[PDB]
């Protein structure tokens, strides 16, 4: 997704508390993205036996 | 080629206390 953060040209990469990339710059083009994962949620089933 | 100086006052080694200064980036990833 696109992200609202611009860092100075020496540096490529974000990392998050818990070291996870979540800020990025982008070849080909120049724009800061963001990655997020895509697992989300609780699922939970109720069965009768 | 180069200038010689004839004479010059011995250098004073006055000291002086810094106060935070002197910190620089130590990584280049993004926080
Ligand atoms: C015709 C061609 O190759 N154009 C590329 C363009 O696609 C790319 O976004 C830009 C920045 O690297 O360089 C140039
Ligand atoms: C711990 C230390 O280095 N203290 C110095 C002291 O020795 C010096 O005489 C003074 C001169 O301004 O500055 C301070």
């Amino acid at each position: 997704t696109n992200s609202t953060k611009k860092f100075q040209p020496f540096q490529q990469f974000g990392r998050d508390v818990s070291d996870f990339t979540d800020s990025v710059r982008d070849p080909k083009t120049l724009e800061i993205l963001d990655i997020a994962p895509c697992s989300y949620g609780g699922v939970s089933v109720i069965t009768p036996g | 080629k180069c200038g010689t100086l004839s004479n010059k006052s011995p250098s004073k080694l006055t000291q002086t206390p810094s106060s935070r200064r002197g910190f620089y980036y130590f990584d280049d990833i993004f926080r």
